[PDB]
């Protein structure tokens, strides 16, 4: 179901660090790791249905 | 090749312009569509089009802007951005009719202990949001136009106040690709990332796009080169680093049609 | 070949792996995404795949009566000092969200258009007189054509206009339109101007609306009841619904994560913070 | 000038192929039902619009 | 190739008997049931069959639009205090007990359901004013959509979700609707719960009903009177027929034997005793 | 796509099998009313779920 | 591959789990020989085994230590390491008799600016030395086998002296390999190097070893992984750098025999 559902729940997606990000001197101790989700071809959709992220009052 | 050929390293020529490049992730074209000339079958303007060649059809280097941990990100008008160009300018000028694709090459390198992802989005139709909010579509064509120049996206949205004399022009915010969508989902749109620790830049094959076979470069823009940081510029330790963004651009397989005396704008 | 109702690919099984070959590794800097599937990351059984994309499919999706404006009129008292009230609805699909934003997931479309009007109507006046079965006139008036200007002038003879006689009571009525626009395709999204400001001419003359075209895109609907004036007012409502039928599009965009804030793309002060709070190591 | 055409039938009744009968009424297409029968096509143009074709099992950048 | 409608087994011709053969003899400890016929424990004659169990079929049994719930509606006068009234349903067959029992019979089904809308309306106040032929629109908002909370918000344009618009007066509403289960067969009864009770997490939280899955199965029927308030209150009612066609039963089951106590199996304390008294003896 | 059945017929008039005539006008089977024309089948996995088949003119339990 | 393919770049994938490595000093597979199952001809316990499979033939992370100037070295032992981790453990206490061969990964990253070499070997029958000089082969099971956090190597031997209460414990003295043997010879066992400027880490394919088919997997321990620092970790200028080792293990072709009740050791 395209809402939270108890019953049809998909689980749990978590990233760790396996070692740690090591950088020399003269180099930025941080960084910024950006993240993209897409479907895969086994992947669709059902019940065509009215979406609530956008609305009209008025 | 184990010849040595490879991905990264690219050369590219136009008329008398050739560009190269030792660190590229390849190259992009445009919803898999290469420019082309106009087709009988899918003609409009019965008069002989003008096709300038080598002439237009060639490399333009435009200003070269400024990188810093400060900046939201820029954004050019096509054709606008090529308006001033050589004899690409003058003949969009001379003719009411014309229909051109594009090259877009953009440039930006730094180093091995530099950090930071330029985002480069080639957007067709990119309209863009005003600064208004009591009026609305109200930007004015000078300001919607900035020429090679171009302009740019702010962090905040800062409403124009003055109802007496406006200012007329468009307020971009970074988050909503300056059109009221989310930037997360940009990426819809033909483009590439520019990241500093893979590759100095970002070539994009840009098709002419449009509901008609060919219209008026003058009154309105069919593509919208944006340019954002998706990850922030930094640098070893300094605290205000800064990197060129260089954009050079090409139109490709152009024509024009409707010749007559040239077209003298109201650009100020 | 392949039918939008075609059941997808079937997974196959996949066994351990130990190789030179690296699925999982890339480079979303050049613009791609990763064509990955469950077998190239893990180990997989196999399974004959029976679901379809059928639903999701451009006509299916819009495949759909959406409501895109409610014009209002009235047939008052003869003696009323005030005019009998007929309507005038300048034809979009922006006077609405829902079926806008569906549309907007994309820069330009392509379609035949069938037009479903839901008519309803009441008493206004704690009165008690009554009123006989009321017949509505829906006049299509095409960019050019002479604008009504009284419930009952010379225009409503539409002699070469199409007009659509409703009675109430009786099943909605119904009419399918062609692709009638003056371009390729419909323009979702124009980034341009109807006017060429000249310098050699007057700021006022050259200047015109950001992202408009055709001042008068496509006409407007002037709906009137053609009964005449009865005792007892009688207030009438018209919906209508819009369905886009034999439709094609193209150029995919991001939909619109912000408030609506009039026919163009401008977002206003105090709708730009949609997302809501959500911690960054929290389920 | 009747079209019979076949429908993918979901749950079967406990009672081969089963199929649906249409005909056009109007000389105008625009007038006509949605056929539905429509076609799927490849991502491609938009999840890998880039020149030099990808293999998957390989580096993307080399 | 046995069809439903086919005449059952004619009764063979049969003589005396005294062999070594027993029939009549068995073991129902084994958990099956003798498969015996007249002839095997008394003398029969040839009889010609045309009896069938063409009327007992799974369809046929079934095959019967039955009532599954009364919505309630209304239109009231503009300056009443209290808000015009529009109904919400939960989709459902257990609110009524006739189908729900009939289906019980069963612990998974499988069909495509036919839904049949008889709307009746009626004058509420001793009044004698009267009111225009009312339209109703009964709105289809499945598990996620936007729920309506007024009779005239932005929700009932329907963009996406199916809208059925009955005129009154007219010949009962009906749509037809897929087996639309999340799951390969309907479950009538789901021996478990849609959460976890985790130790390591507060008690609270790992909490759920008994019997119970989706929180939201199938989404509500949103229905309201789409006519603007009228002078004189008029007070609708929707009455659901349900029928399920196409349609597939497995694994039997008992009959429920006392009266109906919620959505679950269930009972409630008085209701325990269905059999009447009657003597062992006595014919 | 016409598609034509046998009625089953019970009080004949003093009026050679008859036939009905079915159509199908919709592109979804859920459309679709009702065929009637339904399959039975033995109770066996009911009446007779054992494992090793039996024998009614023979001992239940040997 | 003139496509692109490499020794340095690998990808292994076991059940749910997958690895993935940019810089690798290609693969070893144990005295040239890949992980089976127990063949026929070759089989002892008459009774149907226990095959895991995915379950238990998937990829375990065991707890990251610390690789500083000071460390001496640490020490590992199979299956003990594994005893429990998840469905593997579980099927390996249930069971009397087990065999098991594994896939053993070692992680370790710096930069280039970073110096040091982990000597990373597999040794069957990895039999260490005792803490004592009074007594003989008297290391408690409990002290024999560490479980995931393993043991550690000592650049001194130095003798348990509490007669009255022994530690009964190892002294396993790194230039000795823990065992009476030169450290110079133990590449005569399978193994790789990981030299901080040419790797990674290191990759070892172990086969199932022993005198016999099939053994006790909880009272005998087959595979001995023993990791020291061949050249000390060392960094720009500071005086005390650190970099983790993190060391993930997969179960493979692994087998189980003789069921019944679960195995509880007294492991403290
Ligand atoms: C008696 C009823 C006659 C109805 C006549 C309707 C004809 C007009 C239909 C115009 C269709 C407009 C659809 C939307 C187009 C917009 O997207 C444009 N701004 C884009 O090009
Ligand atoms: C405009 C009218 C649209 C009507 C939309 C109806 C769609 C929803 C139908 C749901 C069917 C539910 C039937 C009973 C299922 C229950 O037995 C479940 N608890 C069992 O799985």
């Amino acid at each position: 179901q395209t809402i939270d559902d108890s019953f049809t729940e998909g689980g749990y997606i978590s990233v760790f660090y396996q070692t740690r990000i090591v950088v020399p001197l003269s180099t930025p101790r941080e960084m910024d790791i950006l993240g993209f989700v897409s479907a895969c071809n086994d992947f669709s959709v059902r019940l065509l249905r009215d979406t609530t992220h956008i609305e009209q009052k008025a | 090749e184990a010849c040595g050929y490879s991905d990264r390293v690219l050369q590219l020529t136009l008329g008398n312009s050739t560009i190269t490049t030792q660190e590229a992730a390849n190259s992009v074209v445009a919803y898999g569509r290469w420019p082309e000339y106009l087709r009988d079958s899918e003609a409009n303007p019965v008069d002989q089009p003008t096709e300038p060649d080598v002439a237009a059809c060639r490399f333009y280097t435009l200003d070269t802007v400024s990188w810093t941990k400060e900046s939201r990100g820029w954004w050019w008008k096509l054709p606008d951005a090529l308006r001033d160009m050589g004899l690409f300018g003058q003949n969009m000028y001379y003719h009411y009719l014309g229909r051109s694709g594009y090259t877009v090459h953009v440039q930006c390198n730094a180093s091995k202990f530099h950090q930071g992802a330029l985002g480069v989005f080639a957007v067709p139709e990119m309209c863009l949001a005003g600064d208004s909010n009591t009026t609305t579509m109200h930007t004015s064509y000078q300001n919607a136009n900035p020429g090679e120049k171009g302009g740019t996206f702010t962090g905040t949205f800062t409403p124009d106040n003055n109802q007496t004399s406006p200012a007329r022009r468009f307020c971009p915010v970074d988050y909503l690709l300056g059109n009221g969508t989310l930037l997360g989902n940009a990426f819809v749109f033909p483009h590439q990332i520019i990241n500093l620790r893979t590759n100095n830049c970002a070539t994009l094959v840009l098709p002419y796009v449009n509901s008609l076979s060919i219209d008026s470069m003058v009154k309105h823009n069919n593509w919208g080169i944006a340019i954002l940081p998706l990850a922030p510029l930094n640098f070893a330790s300094e605290s205000s680093p800064e990197i060129p963004i260089t954009l050079t651009i090409a139109p490709m397989c152009c024509e024009f049609n409707g010749l007559r005396n040239i077209t003298l704008p109201r650009l100020q | 070949a392949a039918t939008s109702r075609d059941a997808l690919p079937n997974t196959e099984a996949s066994g351990p792996t130990h190789s030179k070959e690296i699925p999982a590794l890339t480079a979303v800097e050049t613009g791609a995404t990763n064509p990955l599937v469950p077998s190239d990351t893990v180990q997989t059984r196999h399974v004959v795949q029976h679901r379809s994309r059928s639903e999701s499919s451009i006509e299916s999706f819009f495949a759909r009566g959406a409501c895109v404006t409610i014009m209002t009129v009235d047939n008052p008292a003869s003696t009323t000092n005030k005019d009998k009230l007929f309507a005038v609805w300048k034809i979009t699909y922006k006077d609405t969200v829902q079926l806008r934003r569906k549309l907007e997931f994309f820069t330009y479309s392509r379609f035949d258009m069938e037009l479903t009007f839901v008519v309803t109507a009441n008493f206004t006046e704690t009165n008690n007189g009554h009123a006989l079965n009321q017949v509505y006139q829906i006049m299509y008036v095409p960019p050019g054509a002479p604008v009504p200007e009284k419930w009952d002038d010379y225009t409503w003879q539409t002699s070469s206009n199409p007009s659509i006689f409703y009675t109430y009571g009786t099943a909605p009525a119904r009419i399918s339109v062609p692709y009638v626009g003056i371009s390729n395709a419909y323009s979702h999204f124009y980034d341009g101007f109807s006017k060429v400001p000249l310098k050699d001419q007057s700021a006022a003359l050259g200047d015109s609306l950001y992202g408009a075209a055709s001042l008068n895109d496509f006409g407007i609907l002037a709906v009137r009841v053609v009964n005449d004036h009865n005792p007892t007012k009688v207030t009438s409502k018209i919906r209508v619904y819009l369905k886009p039928k034999h439709i094609r599009v193209w150029c995919p965009r991001p939909p619109r994560a912000v408030a609506y804030y009039g026919p163009g793309v401008d977002y206003k002060d105090g709708t730009l913070t949609p997302l809501s709070t959500k911690d960054l190591t929290t389920y | 000038g009747a079209q019979v055409s076949s429908q993918k039938v979901g749950a079967h009744e406990n009672s081969s192929t089963i199929n649906y009968t249409t005909i056009n009424y109007y000389r105008d297409s625009a007038s006509n039902a949605a056929s539905k029968q429509d076609f799927s096509q490849d991502p491609s143009k938009f999840t890998e619009p880039i020149k030099d074709v990808l293999i998957k099992t390989a580096p993307m950048l080399n």
